[PDB]
């Protein structure tokens, strides 16, 4: 099934229905996951891990995202736009994979 | 003899790193 | 000493694939190739580093912008074959687990001076 | 396009004050001391073009361009990928040294090195590259011309309409 | 009469010449005045006129198995064409 | 000219055996092994054109083949 | 060396440069100390293959070794050298490596074989190939 | 300064500029490079940037460059230092509210932005307020967006108005909220979407394919064509090792500005799917691993049984022309006049060159007045043409379509959908007609649809009707133009890839069948008993019903030769390596042409380009198109009794391209072209 | 302290989607023809900030999604336009209004 599927992204920080770039790593060996090209085992993956923490509540339609609590010990400044975003569909910092929601914009 | 990269023999899935995928033939 | 690879607190990885360790590396020893992951983010589907090829000077740590590759404490990794001594993803990431606490402390410590 | 007014005036002074002896094609490369079968390989001689994601015009020949931009290239060959860690491996020692080192101002300079060392050469000439803007939008003012919809029709007005 | 017979002796007829030169004008003549006749004779015989600025004139027949004969129109009038077909129909005819 | 750099090249050549600069296993390695075993090469005729089996050799002829 | 009024009794060095784009591909480069003047001075002497530059060993006796490897590295003849031999590349070496036309890798390669109980060389083939990374801006103004 | 040409100063030097340039235009000739931002040369002129601000002595302040005309004696300083100022001024304007994700971006080796800050730009900054934030939004499976690293140039918006004629992007806002995109959630319908992205400064529109997946300076550039149309588009494919990672359009006046279409630029991916590595022969258990020498013995066993036109030979789409000569020369040589093209215009002549190539040039539309198209939908068959005739269609040249309703980005005067119209046309009955005779430089394009017909030769000569009762082919002008649909095309018609007069005479059922590459052969071609070589890279409907397959290298693997439907002969380069046991194609059939006993005189591929050169002499010159003598005419004189043989079918002139984005082998493996269809089709 | 709309692009709502058809009525289609008659006829897109504010009249304060694909339809017009003409204006409300 895999091997005829088109290559999609689940969404969190894409749309649901993207296609994913991807190279061409692993196309010979069989593999057609992301985690599955350079992890081996059967431990949870990274990616397990970023699913697993939740969005957090932020008031305003823009927060200040450092990755880390430190801003000179984790990724660069970035501002997230928290227009149209909810618990079921939030925003994603491209760095750290944090998920971001807002109900300002709603006027509350 | 605990990591070995996963081209190796020792390896249980092991690895040829080809980046193309080839036809395979219809049956019969 | 050794490399590591390492995670945020989350239990993400710090890789942001920017390649720009593999272009200052002087001695070529960083091989690095990404894609776009499921959930949308840029993410490394190989990071192997030639570690009888490296030569320690540490410019990949000084050029990452999001300190997931650090040059750990660790001097004991002799080994008897030198298949052992070329270096993953997985292997690194390992190391980046076992050396957190200490590589972490280093960092504070180091954040004041740069 | 005027001058560089730097050290490259030097370099083109001490160029023109100079020469080199004639010899026959092909005899240097003996003297080189390189394999011979290093001669056998096709040489490409051009300059590349402008890539399309950017619009700086240093890399095109192009009179604001004061480098040498047109290069030696050998044909590629065989590459393969290492068993053990997947690594792009080659037999081709004159893989990288064309693209990388061979930069000449002129074409006749890049011809004149390889029948100097007796590579077999084509020369291909860049598309040539004229700035000229096409006549619907030639200048600003042609943005908010007539020409987009014709003169206006005065048929709309009271005095026509009555 | 001899025009019918180059679909049995031909299996493609090529008229190699320049677009615009002085060694060329008599193939040009040829062309432009005897390839409708040709054509109307042996309608299904590929008669093939190619064409280049630095070309030079020629006139090839190629016959069974792949046995093909050149030869040389340069500089000679449209009737020396068709004399010089003739005999590449008689040739083909030898074999 | 080229001649001249030439004979001066292969008379460097001469003197680094002959001032022991270079070893036994040198020269036996680059002149008198290839010779012997050239020998000693039986090989057989091919009827096939050299374009044939550089076809069914490898893609690039230009590529070098070891231990042929 | 012997004028009064300059005295470059120092011959610091003595080096070639490759540019392949002239005819006369190779510069000859003096580089000289005047310790009475407290200066330093540069002379270049624009050759090609063929050609030879005259030796100035009698001048300074340190050129000896610095035209030697002039002449391992680049190829450049030099008259009248008492000797002119290879110092830096390996015995047998017959290319020029520091010509920008030698590839940065060379052509061969040296390993120990079993069979035969000598180390011995052989063609080159690389398990990871050298990895050129082209950085040049189109913007940029500073190359000539 | 003869006439049209004026005198300009720039930095003190005298340059000779036409008077219709602008400060811009004349900096560019005197060697002086402007820092730009929103101008481009093929777009409509912006200003907005404000980054190309000059000094004219008559103006108080800095004028844009981009928007500013030349005058005679005007002195243009571009290094005043007030210049500088203004450019860093404007600099770090461009960089308060840019986002700080050049790690992540996929412009990070290649960024105008980070290029001219380094240059024309302070090292330090004194912002500390907050920056603003956009959400992107989906404009399809090729866009990424990453809108908040948008400057607001309007490239990407006079793109789709101009150029694309789609008109979906536009700027919705006031101030600096002010935000690029469609309002509603749409996805970007043109075949010509891919070109936003290289028209992008900044990465806010980037390649969804070709993300997170490598960087710039890893990419080794090799400048070859684009076989996915008979335009030859000339593009650059960037290589990692041994895979194509991405391919980008290079500058062709002459055919394709610099526009790539989408099926051209994302085609790649299905190079890496499908392919054929090393020679089957089949048994009873299947298709199985053979050596190449056992794969010429089957074949050798087979060509013994058949004989004369029982061998046929069928070309692809995407075959060479020294594989299609050395196939030509093998097949004569065994007997076999059998030659014939996949498409099924098979018994299309190819006598006269000006007969089926396109004899105004792509480059001398652009002086068209009134344009005919018979046939033909030039958006599904080359959307970079059909770009050319909406830039012709701007300038006021009125355009008339005698084929099916179709969408074509231009408004059209719709002729008629059936050939009776084309005949009535033809007659003279017509407005159409007077305007095509009254204007001075009319073009008639015949599609290829028209060659693909049962009935060609009576619609041929119709349209020959046409040509010479409204004059379009005349002195110094032809104005008549077939356009292709395939590459390989021009070529095989140049060679004389064409069945004999014996294979057309007498029709015989093949008994081996030669697929050069050919994945679209209708089924009635193979006679089902037939032995069957099929000679080409991917596994499709020909390799499945192969009893030999033959491995052979790809465009971006070989260095060979294709002819555009102006009939311009260019050459690809080899990329990337051949994969496998796998050869080129002009190799392949010379060894099996030495196998079977009729070695063909050719052992190199100069000497190949020589035949080539010998069968066509344009072929020598590589990159030069090559004007037809009009012999049109005598030619629909010579085949007076077949164009009266031919019959009428209830068929009307429409295209034959059902998908655009799947139309060859490769396509149809590319994953990316099946989600375009997807996305399509919903 | 944002305004009546905090979006530059359409948010889709249940009042406001590509199903919701509008209409200008026949009273109000005839002031539509009189504000077309004051521009030349060739250039008829003059006429969309008037006709805006008299769909947005109509309409009840509102200017949705489907008045802008009426207007953009009756001056024959891509409908990017009409939309980035009623993003710029102030008085253009793309959010449900009150009665004041
Ligand atoms: S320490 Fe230096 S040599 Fe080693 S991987 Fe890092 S950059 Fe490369
Ligand atoms: S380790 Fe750091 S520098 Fe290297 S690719 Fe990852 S983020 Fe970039
Ligand atoms: S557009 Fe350029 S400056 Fe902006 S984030 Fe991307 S690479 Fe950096
Ligand atoms: S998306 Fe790119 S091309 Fe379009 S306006 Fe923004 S910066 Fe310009
Ligand atoms: S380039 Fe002229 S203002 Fe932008
Ligand atoms: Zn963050």
């Amino acid at each position: 099934a895999e091997k005829n599927k088109i290559p999609e992204t689940v969404g969190g920080a894409a749309f649901k229905g993207d296609l994913r770039g991807t190279s061409a790593v692993g196309l010979g060996d069989g593999l057609y996951s992301h985690t599955s090209k350079w992890m081996q085992g059967n431990g949870k993956s990274p990616m397990d891990y970023i699913n697993e923490v939740e969005p957090i509540k932020v008031k305003g339609l823009v927060v200040a995202s450092h990755g880390s609590d430190d801003p000179a010990l984790g990724c660069p400044v970035e501002y997230i736009s928290l227009k149209g975003t909810s618990y079921e569909n939030p925003a994603v910092c491209k760095y750290t994979g944090n998920r971001y929601y807002s109900d300002c914009w709603k006027h509350g | 003899e605990c990591y070995n990269p996963k081209g190796s023999w020792f390896n249980p899935a092991k690895r040829n790193w080809k980046k193309v995928e080839i036809w395979q033939p219809p049956q019969v | 000493g050794e490399h590591a690879l390492r995670r945020y607190p989350t239990g993400e990885e710090r890789c942001i694939s920017c390649k720009l360790c593999e272009a200052i590396c002087p001695a070529q020893a960083i091989t690095i190739e990404a894609e776009e992951r499921e959930d949308g983010s840029r993410k490394t589907t190989r990071y192997d580093i030639d570690m009888t090829k490296c030569i320690y000077c540490g410019f990949c740590q000084e050029a990452c912008p999001v300190d997931a590759i650090v040059e750990g404490p660790n001097f004991e990794f002799s080994t008897e074959t030198r298949e052992e001594l070329l270096y993953d993803k997985q292997k690194l990431l390992e190391n980046g687990d076992k050396w957190e606490q200490e590589i972490a402390a280093n960092l504070r410590t180091e954040s004041l001076y740069r | 396009a005027t001058a560089p007014q730097d050290f490259s005036l030097a370099m083109k002074k001490a160029d023109e004050i100079y020469s080199g002896k004639t010899v026959k094609a092909g005899d240097i490369g003996f003297s080189a001391g390189v394999p011979l079968e290093t001669y056998n390989r096709k040489v490409r001689i051009f300059c590349p073009a402008k890539a399309a994601s950017q619009s700086g015009l240093g890399r095109t020949l192009h009179p604001s361009s004061k480098a040498p931009q047109w290069k030696i290239v050998f044909e590629n060959l065989s590459k393969w990928e290492n068993p053990l860690m997947g690594w792009t491996s080659t037999a081709d020692p004159l893989e990288n040294v064309g693209r990388s080192t061979l930069l000449f101002y002129t074409k006749e300079e890049a011809a004149a090195f390889c029948a100097k060392h007796g590579w077999e050469y084509v020369v291909d000439e860049p598309n040539p590259r004229k700035h000229i803007r096409q006549k619907r939008y030639l200048g600003y003012g042609d943005n908010y011309s007539i020409k987009r919809k014709g003169v206006p029709d005065l048929a709309h007005l009271p005095s026509n309409r009555s | 009469a001899w025009k019918t017979a180059l679909t049995t002796t031909f299996q493609e007829l090529r008229i190699t010449l320049s677009q615009s030169s002085s060694s060329s004008a008599g193939a040009r003549e040829f062309v432009l005045g005897q390839y409708a006749e040709l054509k109307a004779a042996n309608p299904l015989l590929p008669i093939l006129v190619r064409e280049s600025n630095a070309a030079q004139a020629s006139l090839t027949a190629r016959y069974d198995f792949g046995v093909e004969k050149k030869v040389s129109i340069e500089n000679d009038s449209a009737s020396g064409i068709l004399s010089k077909l003739e005999g590449l129909v008689k040739h083909g005819q030898s074999l | 000219r080229v001649t001249d750099l030439l004979i001066f090249k292969g008379r460097e050549e001469l003197e680094t055996y002959l001032f022991m600069y270079k070893q036994r296993h040198h020269a036996i390695t680059e002149y008198i092994e290839p010779y012997q075993i050239k020998k000693l090469l039986i090989e057989r005729k091919s009827s096939n054109s050299a374009f044939l089996d550089s076809f069914y050799e490898k893609a690039y002829p230009l590529v070098h083949s070891k231990y042929a | 060396r012997d004028h009064v009024n300059l005295q470059y009794k120092t011959l610091i060095d003595i080096t070639a440069v490759d540019y392949p784009e002239r005819s006369a591909r190779f510069e000859v480069v003096y580089h000289l100390l005047s310790p009475r003047l407290n200066n330093r001075i540069r002379i270049k002497v624009v050759v090609d293959e063929v050609t030879s530059v005259p030796s100035v060993s009698r001048i300074w006796n340190a050129a000896n070794w610095f035209e030697r490897e002039t002449w391992d590295m680049f190829g450049v003849f030099f008259s009248n050298h008492p000797d002119l031999r290879r110092v830096l590349t390996d015995y047998g070496f017959t290319g020029h490596p520091l010509r920008k036309d030698f590839p940065l890798t060379g052509y061969t390669e040296v390993r120990y074989d079993y069979g035969k109980k000598r180390v011995i060389s052989e063609p080159l083939e690389l398990t990871q190939e050298f990895r050129y990374f082209d950085f040049s801006s189109p913007w940029d103004t500073l190359s000539r | 300064l003869p006439a049209d040409k004026m005198e300009v100063f720039v930095n003190g030097e005298a340059v000779v500029v036409p008077k219709n340039f602008t400060v811009l235009q004349a900096c560019d000739a005197a060697g002086v490079d402007v820092p730009r931002f929103c101008y481009h040369q093929r777009l409509s002129i912006a200003g907005n940037c404000r980054m190309c601000l000059v000094e004219i002595e008559k103006a108080p302040k800095p004028v844009a460059s981009c928007a500013f005309p030349a005058g005679p004696g005007m002195k243009i300083k571009t290094d005043t230092p007030v210049i500088k100022k203004a450019r860093e001024g404007v600099m770090e304007f461009l960089l308060i509210n840019h986002p700080l994700d050049c790690p992540i971006c996929d412009q990070g080796g290649e960024c105008d932005l980070q290029d001219q800050a380094m240059i024309f730009g302070s090292d330090r900054s004194r912002f500390i307020e907050y920056k603003r934030a956009v959400a992107d939004k989906n404009l399809g499976p090729l866009i990424k967006t990453s809108m908040n690293r948008c400057i607001h140039c309007t490239r990407c918006v006079r793109f789709t108005h101009e150029v694309a004629g789609t008109s979906e992007l536009g700027i919705t806002g006031r101030g600096r909220d002010s935000e690029v995109g469609t309002y509603i959630e749409k996805l970007h319908s043109s075949e010509l979407s891919g070109n936003v992205i290289d028209l992008c400064p900044v990465g806010a529109l980037l390649s969804k394919p070709y993300a997170f997946t490598a960087r710039s300076w890893e990419l080794k550039g090799t400048e070859t064509i684009d076989v996915s149309d008979a335009l030859g588009s000339n593009i650059k494919v960037d290589c990692r090792g041994t895979e194509v990672m991405r391919i980008t359009p290079r500058l062709n006046d002459a055919i394709n500005e610099e526009w790539l279409s989408d099926k051209g630029r994302f085609q790649y991916d299905g190079l890496k799917r499908q392919r054929l590595n090393t020679p089957l022969v089949k048994g009873a258990k299947g298709l199985e691993n053979a050596t190449w020498s056992a794969a010429f013995d089957a074949i050798r066993t087979a060509i013994a049984g058949a004989k004369g036109n029982e061998l046929k030979a069928i070309a692809g789409k995407l075959a060479d022309a020294e594989s299609m000569i050395a196939l030509k020369d093998l097949f004569n040589k065994l007997g076999s006049g059998n030659l014939i093209h996949e498409d099924g215009s098979a018994t299309l002549s190819a006598d006269v060159r000006s007969s089926y190539i396109a004899n105004t040039t792509i480059a001398s539309i652009e002086k068209a007045d009134v344009i005919l198209l018979v046939g033909t939908n030039p958006r599904f068959e080359s959307p970079v043409f059909n770009a050319r005739l909406r830039k012709v269609f701007l300038d006021g040249a009125k355009v008339g379509l005698v084929g099916e309703k179709v969408d074509l980005t231009y408004a059209y005067q719709h002729l008629g959908a059936d050939v009776a119209a084309l005949e009535s046309l033809a007659s003279g009955k017509g407005a159409f007609f007077e305007a095509l005779k009254g204007a001075k430089n009319p073009v008639v394009i015949v599609g290829s649809s028209v060659l693909r017909r049962d009935d060609r030769e009576a619609v041929l000569k119709t349209v020959n009707d046409l040509v010479d009762a409204a004059g379009v082919v005349k002195e110094g002008w032809n104005g008549f133009n077939v356009l292709h649909d395939n590459a390989s095309r021009v070529a095989a018609l140049d060679i004389g890839f064409v069945p004999s007069a014996s294979a057309r005479t007498n029709p015989v059922p093949a008994k081996v069948v030669y697929l050069l590459g050919s994945d679209d052969f209708k089924d009635e071609e193979i006679p089902a008993d037939a032995f069957v070589i099929y000679q080409g890279h991917h596994g499709d409907k020909g390799a499945a019903r192969a009893n030999v397959v033959l491995p052979g290298a790809a465009y971006t693997e070989k260095a060979s030769l294709f002819a555009n439907t102006e009939g311009r002969v260019q050459t690809t380069r080899t990329a990337v390596p051949v994969l496998g046991d796998a050869r080129e194609d002009w190799k392949i059939i010379r060894a099996l042409s030495e196998v079977v006993g009729q070695q063909l005189p050719y052992d190199s591929q100069p000497q190949v380009r020589a035949r080539l050169a010998e069968v066509a002499p344009h072929f020598a010159e590589i990159g030069k198109a090559e004007s037809a003598l009009w012999l049109n005419g005598q030619y629909f004189k010579g085949v007076k009794d077949l164009v009266a043989k031919a019959a009428r079918s209830t068929a009307s002139l429409a295209t034959n391209i059902s998908n655009y984005y799947m139309t060859d082998a490769i396509s149809r493996a590319s994953r990316t072209m099946a989600k375009c269809t997807a996305v399509r089709q919903q | 302290t944002n305004s009546t709309d905090v979006f530059n692009v359409h948010h889709d709502t249940p009042e406001n989607n590509k199903d919701t058809k509008f209409d200008f009525t026949e009273a109000n289609y005839k002031l539509v023809n009189k504000i077309m008659s004051n521009y030349p006829s060739n250039y008829k897109a003059s006429a969309m900030i008037p006709l805006l504010d008299l769909a947005q009249q109509q309409n009840g304060g509102v200017v949705s999604l489907a008045v802008m694909n009426r207007v953009a339809q009756i001056l024959e017009v891509p409908p990017i336009k009409v939309y980035e003409v009623a993003t710029f204006f102030t008085m253009f409300n793309r959010s449900k209004m009150g009665k004041y």
